[PDB]
Order: C-alpha cells, then structure tokens, then sequence
C-alpha cells in the first residue's frame, strides 16, 4: 500500500496496550459533547430572555446559576480528560520501551555493537517518546472529531431541521477535500519529514568535519554548501507545503461558510424572506443563538486535529524506525539445558566451526582448533582476521553451524546462565557499566570478604593508584569511565576478572592501545592468572609469547598455523611475518 | 530573555517575511473574531427588528462584511502556513550559516570541550530549537497580544468599561499565567532533566556493557535499577503533564469568566443606551471567540525556557575567543618550501618535566623527512602548529624564511596539504570528497588518480556517483589511509605533512602506501611523524627523538654506523 498506512497501522497496532485509558478518553469526549450543547442552550436561553422580553438579569438566575455550573464541568471534563490521555500514552510508552530492551537484550552484544550506542539511546528515549504525543493528544482528538460533530447536529436537529443541514451538509465534503488530493501529499509530507532530518545529518556532518575542511581551507566553500542544501530542501518543501495547506484552508472555509449561512439563514428568518427551516412554528431567538453557538463548535474538534498535525507526524517518523527495529530478523544464539558437572580447567574442541554474525553473515571460517584442559592457547593475526568472533562465540554471544563442544558438551546444548558462571572476560575495552569502582571490581559477586576484595586489588594492581583517586576505592566512575584514565580503567577489569573462581578465562587484546606503564603492570597480572584454568588470549604483543604453550594463527577467519612460539619464530610461515611487522613498532 | 539578543539580530535578514507571516496570523485571528462578533449582532439585530422593519434594516452591508470576513479567514490561514514555514525554513538556514561561520574559526581547539560526539549532536538539536523562537514562541505571544489590543480599541467605541473589563481579563491572563506556570512547573522541570539524563546514562552503560553484564550475570539487575529510573521518570513526566492539564482547565473557566461577566454586565447599559438590545449579543459573541488567540500562549511560553536554555548553549561556543588570527594579505605560493623549525616544542610537558626545550630541527627545501618518536610517550602535535591550530608559545616557526604567522589564511592552506591520521568522509558523492582537496578539477583527473593511488575498486560500481560515510560504504583502515593520500595530491602544496600513515596498517598495504609515498612526493618536501621502521631507507635526515628531545639525527646509512639509539630501535627491543 503505502509506507505512511503500514505505520499508522502499526501504530493502531500498540495502542491496544492501553485501550481501557482510550475508552475513558473517547467516553469523556462524549460527555464534553454534551455539556457545550448545555453550555449554548443555556447561553441562548439567557440571551433570549434579556434581548427579546427585556428580563432584567436579576430575575435570571437559574440559568446563570446553571451557566456557570456547567462551565465548571466542562474544565473538570478538560482536566479529566488531558490527564487520561497522559495515561493512555505512558502505558504504551513504557511497554515499547520494554518490547525494545528485551529484544536488544535478547540479542547478543555483538548485534548492539553495529549501531553506536548514542544511536541506540534515540531510539530509546527520542523516537519512544515521540509517540507520546500521538497517542495522548492525536489519538483522543480523532475521537473527538466524530463525538462532537455528530452530538451537535442531533441537538440541533429538533430546533430546526435546516441549521442542522447547513452543518451536517458539509460533513462529509470536508473528509473528501482532505482525501481528494491532500492524502496525496500527506505521504509526500513524511518524504519531507525525512528530508529535514536527513538535513540535519547533513549540518552534522559538516560540523563534524570541520578539522579535514579547516586544513583544506573549504572552511567558505562548504557554507555555500550549506545554503544550497538548504536552498533545496526549502524549495523541494514548498513544493508539497502549497498543497498540503489546503486542508488546513479548506477546513477554515468550510467554518466560515457555516457560521455565515447560519447567520444568513436566520437573520433573513427573523425578517421573513426564509420560512421553511422551521417545524411550522415561529423561530425563536434562542433557536438562532443555539446553532450559531455551536455552528464554530462543530468545526472545532477538526481544527485542533491540525493543530496536532506534528503529533502524527512526529510519530509517524519515529514509527518508521521502531517498526522496521521490531521487524528485523536476527539469529539468536541457541539456549540449551545441559550445564557442566564440575568447575574443573574445560576442554574446547572444534570441528568444521562456522562463526556467525546476527544476520546470518559468516565471521569465522572452518575452525578445526583442539584445546586440552589447562592449556593457554593464544590467536593471534592481522585486524580482520575474526579472532575475537572466537571469544565471542565462546562467551555464547554468537551463534555457530559446526561443533564447539566444551567437555564435549556440545555449547549450544549448555545453558548460558550456568555456562557463564564457569567464564570470565576482559576484552578490548573495560566499559565498567558501575557507578562506584568498588561495586566495578565485586560486579564477578555482589558480596565478598574484604579479603577477597583486597586480593583481587593488589593481585591486578589496582592497588597502587588508589591514593591518586580522590575519594580511593569508593571513587564514581561517571560517564564511561571519565574520573579515571584507560591505563588504569583496564587494570579494574582485570580485577573483576581475577575475582572468582573462574575454569575459562578469555583476554582478548588487553594490553591494546594501553598506558606504557599500565601495560606491562596487567601483562604481568595476566600472565600469572592465565596458569589456573583453560586460557584464550587474543594478542598482538608478539615479541613475549614463549611460555604460552599454543599459538593459533588466525588469516581470514581460518586457523592456519599452530604450534609453540619457539618453533613459529624460525618457521618462516604467516607468525614469522606477523612477528616481523610487529618488530618495526616501538 | 538576555541570551536570545544575538538570535533576534539574525531576524534583520529576512524582516519582511517573518513579519509578514505575524501579521497574517493577526488577520485570521481577526476574522475569525470579526465575523462571530458580526454574526451574533446580525441575529440579534434582525430579531428584534422583526418582520416590520425589513425595509429599514439595510442587511446589504453586513452581507459584504461576511464575504469580506469569510475570505480573509481562509485565504489568512492559508498564507499564515506558508509564510511562517518559509520563513522558519529562511532562519533554519540562516542560523545553519552562522553557527558553522562562527564554530569555524576556533575548529581544532576550544571546540574540545567534551566527548565530540554528544557535543556536535546538542549543537544540531540547539540550532533547530533556536529555530522554534519564530513559530513557537514569538508568534503565538505578539499575535495574541496585538489581537487583545486590536478587540479591545475596536469593541471600545461602544462601551469603554465594557471593553476594558474584557481587554483587562484577557491581558491579565496573557501576562500573568503563562509566568505562572512556568514558574509551577519549573521545579519538575529541572526533577525532569535530572532523570531523562539519569536514564541515558545507566541505558547506555547498560548497553555497552552488555557484554560484561551477561557474562558476569548483573544483566538482569542492572536492568532493574535502570527500570526504576524509567518509573521515578515517568512519575515525573506525569506531574508535569498534571500541570499542564490545569492550564487547560483554567484557560476554560477565565474563558468563562469573561463570557459570564459580559452576560451580566452588558445586561445593563451599553455605553449610553439603557436597554442595549442588539449590542449584548456583540459583546457576549466576541468574548466567545476572542479566547482562541490565547490558546497557545501558555505553552508558547514553557518553550522559551527550552529555547533560551539553548541560546546560552550556542552562545557559549559561538563567542569563544579563537586563538589565531590571520593578516588580511594577499601572497603568492612558492613551489619550493624549506621549513625551519627553532626551539618548537614537540609535546606538552609530561610526567612534570618541566624541562622539555624546543627542538631546532631545519628542513631543506626539497628533503624528506622523518621525525620517529616514541609511543605512549605524548602527543604529536607538531603538524598543529604548522597548520596554526594554535600560535605556538615556546619559539618560532618559519616556512620558506619567513614567519608562519605572516601568511595568509588562504595562502598557508595551500601551501601546507596534510593528511591527518583520521580521515573523514562528507556524507556525499566520492566525487565530492576529493573535490574538496581541489575545488576546481577535471572529473576524469580524479578517476585517474584512484587508479594511480590504488582505488580501482571504488570506480568498479558506480564510481565517483557512489555514497560514502554514513549513508553507507564506510571504507576499510587500508582503504581509507588510501583516501586522504588521494586529497593530498589533487591539492598540490609544496609542503606535505603527514600525521601518522600505515598506522593500524597491515605489512602487505604498509609497503603499499610507503612506496606510494616515495616516488607521488619526490618533488615535493614532505615530513612524516611516524613511531614505525618501516621503509625509511628512502628517506632522509631521520629525526629520531624521545621524551620531547631530539637524542640524535641524520640519514638512515648513517644511523647503523653510528650504532645509536636508532640502531638499538632495529635490532630486538
Ligand atoms: C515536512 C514538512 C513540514 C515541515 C518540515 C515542517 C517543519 C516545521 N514546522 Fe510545521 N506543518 C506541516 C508540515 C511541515 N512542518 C503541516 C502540514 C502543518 C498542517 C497544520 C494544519 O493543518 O493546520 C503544520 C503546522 C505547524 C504549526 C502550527 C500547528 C498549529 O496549527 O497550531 C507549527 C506551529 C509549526 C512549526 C514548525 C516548525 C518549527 C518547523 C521547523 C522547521 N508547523
Ligand atoms: N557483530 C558483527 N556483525 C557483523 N559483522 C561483524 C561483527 N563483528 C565483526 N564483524 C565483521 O566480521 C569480521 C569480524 O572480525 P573481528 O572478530 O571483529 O576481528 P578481530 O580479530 O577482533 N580484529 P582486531 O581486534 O583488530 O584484532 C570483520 O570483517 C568485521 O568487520
Ligand atoms: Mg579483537
């Protein structure tokens, strides 16, 4: 059909997550309906009273009294109905927000490594709170615009049958005028919506860049760059904003010819040129006051739909990422029953191993590795090569079509919530996710002796920049570990990792682009931690290699070399070349 | 309202539209008015008139007044929507220009303030509410008021206290309870930001550190906190949401008040007159419709907190002191550049050296050179101060014998072709990210120089017409170091600096580019920083260099006779 109907479909869709607060909202739309027609019928009551039989207000009291009565409820329905309607969008804000953590938790890391993770947080906070307004405001309001409008012409109808034609007879020109051809353009409007952000990702960029065009000096050539892009979004705008304002004219035509031909037809009843509209009685003034009362009414629940117009708009936009996140296939590892007897050293075996990404994009090739219990193993290659797709696949964040059988368990029949208890990661970079770096290092388990805690500080050198921190050990971490540097942000992984008994242990790249000092300090850690149970390290530190007992060599996503480091230096083969390039570097 | 002074002075452009598009929404907002005020009279005035005086009434001039007042209201809001959005989309350009004008001449430095990346996206998301101020804020507040004003000389010619005890309630509403509510919802406000700022920051560690949740199994009550800031945020949005759901109750009832009172008090006389007959239906039907120009003026004014909030954002990186300044000079660019460094320092002082001099390295005219450095040591930051990221404080720069300072900002860009060690792609056409580097060019001298880079394979599919960046293709570390190399030579400048290439480079396209570097730059002068010994036989006059001092220097055969430090460098560690 159309892109702008597949989303307000999807976005009907959720609304049944609070469907009993929409029901409120369109009963107290009803009631509201009401109470303006008791509000006109007592205004041209009143009115009728002190303008043809010249009643002195005193003796109208009832009806002022009354009057003022039904103007309170009309602002308890508003209020009522405007704190309803908060209620009708919060519950389904709050269960998409659900429905998109769980499936981002239900997906592996690997999958929310592929977007950064400020983009994660739009469609989270941003584009889930866009749809606030469509559901609060625009939604309740389209419901207004049929309760109204037909509750009117039914009042209006047993005081005169032709004032309630006059309203009713353009009832249904107005729908097709907005359909005929501004639906047309409606469409054509969320291209447009599309446009001006896709505009505003293109200033960013601009800005972004701003140091590759100071050095080329297009610092004054990219301004002219920013004026023709915004010259033709403008005018590509205008193009579709001369039709798309018609609806917004056209409905204000359609309330001014009412309240004129209301006027008409009345003014020349009083005056006897028209004598049909009426039920063969004389036209009263208070019949005239009625309709011409409600004769604005009756447009306004229409009117205020424009008003709303960017609540739609604005979720429509924000639907259209939404949807199509929901939507997406992604292959999840698979979660099995079986766990491990004993916290003994594993042993990881592989077989024709084919390593996955979430959409279905091999990562790693045939995978023929054998790891015996105990033994530290070390991949290492050039960047591309699928090494950390390995630890990955083994920490079960990726999904595989071979044999990776842990004790010979195969890993897709273990379950991950005892598998991980038997695991333990320090990876490229720390991302504490913590508030306090003490509750960083304990994240292994919640609660330990402060012996426990001791030895994991001291044994991963944590200890010895405590007194730089100002508050020591309780010390924040703020935003992405900004309190503290990256050669001692790693040095608290390290401590997280070396605190609980552990029968893998996966280091991918932990001396990476790390403080010189801070380097040699977790090296040293690691070195000494990786001799009590199954070891995996991802390295490219070359030159120090000699203990560890196997070497994998990873070129395209394939072992292709195995063996101790003593016999690859002098081999000749991939290691030896990789050693080579790493020599040159200081 | 202090802040905003810089932003409304950028309104002078463009004060035909922007006012033409108030002064239409004044129209509408009179018609509307006008012909409900008119139609009330004219009921009133016809019945009471009645059939006898049919002849006396002269219903041709109102007749002309609805026609008249119909048009205006339709065409009104027609023209009311098209020029206010042309003009928000002039001020969106015109504000796009200017912060880009002003954030340029402090670009690498000053500009660091914080993490780039949530920097540059608060600065896009401020620009586009600083473009709200037209339509959002200031055209529902002075619309309203000349509106009131208007009503309240037009419905005075009547009855004065009439009109003043209308006027007065609608000026009272329009001045006092949009700074009432603000100031009710001020508070919450600031419990609002408290909180969507909490939510971002345990949402995003919660995403990153999946990987070290799941494992170390607090993915579920790390979840759970971050739930509970999601509830204490959502309690919060619904007490302001609360406040504004009485705004909208009592907007309903000072917009009964008003009618009530024009009820009762124009039951009595109008003016002179003692029984006002017609007269009361046009009070009591313009009370009716006037209180729509007041609908948007309370939250019209709740969007001035979020727009002056922004115009202090902006107005703190605009009006930044840059820390170069150029001379206004025309000069022309020599082909052959001899740099002269004197007592420069080549790192900020580490570790509280507090000792480290300015080194003296000279550069000949047409010599390649190498300054090879230890990693981890410090920062480069020598190729800043040959582009003048900022003035140096130590000593002196000369280019060519004569002061970096004295050369023009045109003139040192294009004397100077660097390539840093990131590369960035502009989003556009591959034709348009080496017509940068070029701003005139032949576009088949491109395409020959991907080839003659390397770059075969971007010409393969729809080369020079393919999109790059974020809109798809990011381009590989081989692929990209490739790029910036490809920009240095269309933008032929006698002097070449090199921040760090083949670094994250693998030895089969190390080779690659370092040969690419040989034989594309010998005519002209080049010096590579590098801390990587790969392919330096070429070059000459090796500045080896540690801890911010130069240790010893001359051509790669000399450095193995001298068995310095450089030779220790080549063999083991
Ligand atoms: C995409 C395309 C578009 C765009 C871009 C836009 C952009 C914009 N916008 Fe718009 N709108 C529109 C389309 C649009 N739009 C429409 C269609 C409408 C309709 C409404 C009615 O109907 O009335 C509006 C309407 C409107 C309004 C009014 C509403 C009522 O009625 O109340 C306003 C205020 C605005 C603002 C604005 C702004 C500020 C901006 C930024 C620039 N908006
Ligand atoms: N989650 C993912 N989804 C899709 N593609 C991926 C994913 N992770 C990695 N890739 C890609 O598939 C390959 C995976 O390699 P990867 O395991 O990330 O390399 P690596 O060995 O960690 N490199 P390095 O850290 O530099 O030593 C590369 O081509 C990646 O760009
Ligand atoms: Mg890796």
């Amino acid at each position: 059909k159309s892109r702008q109907k597949e989303l307000t479909r999807w976005l009907k869709q959720q609304s049944v997550i609070s469907q009993r607060w929409l029901n409120i909202s369109r009963l107290l739309g009803f009631v509201s309906g009401i109470l303006i027609i008791a509000q006109a019928w007592f205004m041209a009551r009143i009115l009728q009273h002190m303008i043809m039989e010249n009643i002195p207000r005193e003796a109208l009291l009832l009806p002022f009294t009354l009057l003022v009565l039904t103007f309170v409820l009309r602002a308890w329905v508003v209020w009522l109905r405007e704190r309803v309607g908060y209620h009708a969008g919060q519950h389904i804000r709050f269960a998409i927000r659900r429905q998109v953590l769980d499936r981002l938790q239900q997906a592996g890391p690997a999958w929310i490594q592929g977007k950064p993770a400020g983009s994660w947080a739009t469609l989270v906070l941003e584009q889930i709170d866009d749809m606030h307004d469509y559901y609060a405001r625009y939604l309740p309001q389209m419901a207004l615009a049929v309760s109204v409008p037909l509750l009117i012409v039914v009042a209006i109808f047993p005081s005169n049958w032709a004032a309630a034609l006059i309203l009713l007879g353009t009832a249904p020109l107005i729908p097709l005028f907005m359909a005929l051809v501004g639906m047309g353009a409606a469409d054509a409007n969320r291209r447009n919506f599309l446009a001006l952000a896709r505009l505003s990702g293109h200033f960013l960029d601009r800005l972004r860049g701003m140091e590759t065009l100071r050095i080329f000096g297009r610092g004054e050539a990219e301004i002219e760059s920013i004026r023709s892009a915004s010259e033709d979004f403008r005018q590509r705008t205008m193009e579709v904003l001369r039709l798309a304002f018609l609806s917004s004219g056209i409905l204000e035509f359609f309330t001014s010819l009412s309240i004129a031909l209301v006027a008409v037809y009345f003014g020349f009843s009083y005056l006897g040129e028209l004598d049909f509209g009426h039920y063969d009685t004389g036209v009263t003034l208070a019949a005239g006051f009625l309709a011409l009362i409600l004769a604005p009414e009756f447009f306004q629940p229409l009117r205020d739909l424009g008003t709303f117009y960017h609540a739609k708009a604005q979720a429509v936009g924000a639907a259209d990422s939404l949807k199509t996140f929901m939507e997406t296939p992604l292959a999840h590892p698979q979660r099995g029953e079986a766990e491990l007897a004993s916290t003994d050293p594993v042993t990881i075996e592989a077989e024709e191993l084919f390593i996955t990404s979430p959409e279905g994009k091999t990562l790693a090739g045939p995978l023929n590795f054998t790891l015996p219990a105990g033994q530290r193993a070390v991949l290492v290659g050039r960047s591309g090569s699928g090494k950390s797709s390995l630890l990955n696949a083994l920490s079960g964040f990726l999904s595989y079509q071979g044999s990776l059988r842990i004790n010979g368990i195969e890993l897709r029949d273990l379950s991950p919530e005892s598998w991980r208890k038997h695991l333990s990661w320090v990876g490229q970079n720390p991302q504490l996710p913590a508030a306090t770096l003490r509750d960083n290092v304990l994240l292994a388990r919640p609660d330990a002796s402060e012996q426990e805690l001791q030895a994991a500080l001291d044994n991963a050198w944590v200890s010895e920049f405590l007194p730089l921190l100002p508050q020591g050990v309780d010390t924040p971490v703020g935003d992405q570990a900004a309190r503290l540097s990256v050669g001692q942000a790693q040095r608290v992984a390290v401590a997280r990792a070396l605190l609980n008994p552990c029968s893998l242990l996966l280091l991918d790249e932990p001396a990476a682009s790390l403080d010189a000092h801070s380097e040699q300090r977790v090296m040293e850690a690691l070195n000494a931690a990786s001799l009590r149970q199954t070891t995996l390290m991802v390295t490219h530190q070359l030159e120090d290699l000699a203990d560890w007992d196997v070497i994998w060599v990873m070129q395209d996503g394939r072992i292709i070399e195995q063996g101790r480091y003593a016999e690859l230096s002098v081999a000749g083969g991939p290691f030896a070349t990789l050693l080579a390039h790493r020599q040159e570097e200081i | 309202m202090r802040a905003l002074l810089p932003y409304l002075a950028l309104y002078k452009r463009h004060k035909w539209m922007l006012s033409l598009g108030i002064v239409l929404a004044i129209v509408t907002l009179l018609a509307s008015i006008g012909l409900l005020t008119l139609s009330g009279w004219f009921l009133s005035a016809s019945a009471v008139a009645g059939v006898a005086g049919l002849y006396s009434f002269n219903y041709m001039l109102p007749a002309a007044g609805v026609r008249g007042a119909a048009i205006t209201r339709t065409a009104g809001r027609y023209f009311e929507r098209l020029v206010s959005h042309d003009a928000t989309f002039r001020v969106l350009q015109h504000l796009r220009i200017y912060t880009f004008s002003k954030l340029l001449p402090l670009s690498p430095a000053g500009l660091a303030r914080y993490r780039q990346g949530e920097l540059l996206n608060r600065v896009v998301a401020d620009v586009d509410t600083l473009d709200h101020l037209y339509l959002r804020v200031i055209s529902p507040l002075v619309g309203a008021f000349v509106v009131i004003m208007v009503v309240t000389i037009g419905l005075s010619f009547l009855d004065f206290t009439l009109a003043f005890t209308l006027g007065g309630i609608m000026l009272l509403t329009l001045f006092l309870m949009p700074p009432l509510f603000y100031r009710a919802g001020k508070s919450t406000g600031q419990n609002l930001t408290h909180l969507r700022g909490q939510y971002r920051q345990q949402l995003t560690a919660w995403l990153q550190g999946q990987a070290e949740l799941t494992i170390f199994g607090a993915s579920d009550r790390y979840r759970t906190q971050l739930e509970n800031t999601e509830i204490q945020w959502l309690e919060a949005q619904r007490r302001q949401s609360e406040l504004t759901a009485l705004s909208q109750a009592i907007m309903l009832l000072i917009g009964a008040l008003a009618v009530i009172l024009m009820l009762w008090m124009a039951s009595g006389g109008v003016g002179g007159n003692a029984q006002p007959g017609a007269l009361i239906a046009l009070f009591v039907f313009c009370a009716l419709a006037a209180f729509e120009a007041l609908a948007p003026v309370t939250g019209a004014f709740q969007h001035l907190g979020q727009v002056i909030a922004s115009a202090v954002r902006i107005s703190d990186l605009t009006d930044q002191k840059p820390e170069v300044t150029f001379p206004d000079t025309q000069t022309r660019v020599a082909d052959r550049v001899s740099l002269t460094l004197r007592d420069v320092q080549f790192t900020y002082p580490e570790q509280s050296q507090q000792a480290l001099k300015g080194i003296s390295l000279q550069v000949n005219a047409g010599e390649h050179i190498a300054i090879l450095g230890r990693t981890g040591c410090g920062k480069s930051t020598l190729l800043q101060q040959l582009t003048r990221a900022w003035d140096p404080q130590q000593g002196e720069i000369l280019l060519n014998d004569s002061p970096i300072a004295s050369l023009n900002e045109a003139a040192l860009r294009q004397t100077i072709s660097v390539v840093p060690q990131r590369v960035h792609l502009f989003s556009a056409t591959l034709r348009d990210n080496l017509l940068l580097a070029s701003p005139g060019s032949s576009d088949e001298a491109l395409s020959e120089i991907l080839r003659r880079v390397g770059l075969e394979k971007l010409l393969e599919d729809a080369g020079l017409n393919s999109w790059l960046g974020e809109g798809g293709r990011q381009l590989s570390g081989g692929e990209l170091r490739r790029l910036a190399i490809a920009r240095a030579l269309l933008h032929d400048a006698p002097l070449v600096l090199l921040d760090q290439p083949t670094e994250g480079l693998d030895a089969t396209t190390e080779s690659q580019i370092l040969e690419l570097l040989a034989e594309m730059m010998r005519e002209k002068t080049v010096l590579m920083v590098t801390h990587r010994l790969r392919g330096l036989s070429r070059f000459q006059q090796i500045i080896v260099m540690d801890n911010g001092q130069i240790i010893e220097q001359g051509t790669h055969a000399e450095l193995l006779a001298r068995q310095g430090r450089y030779y220790q460098f080549k063999q083991g560690l």
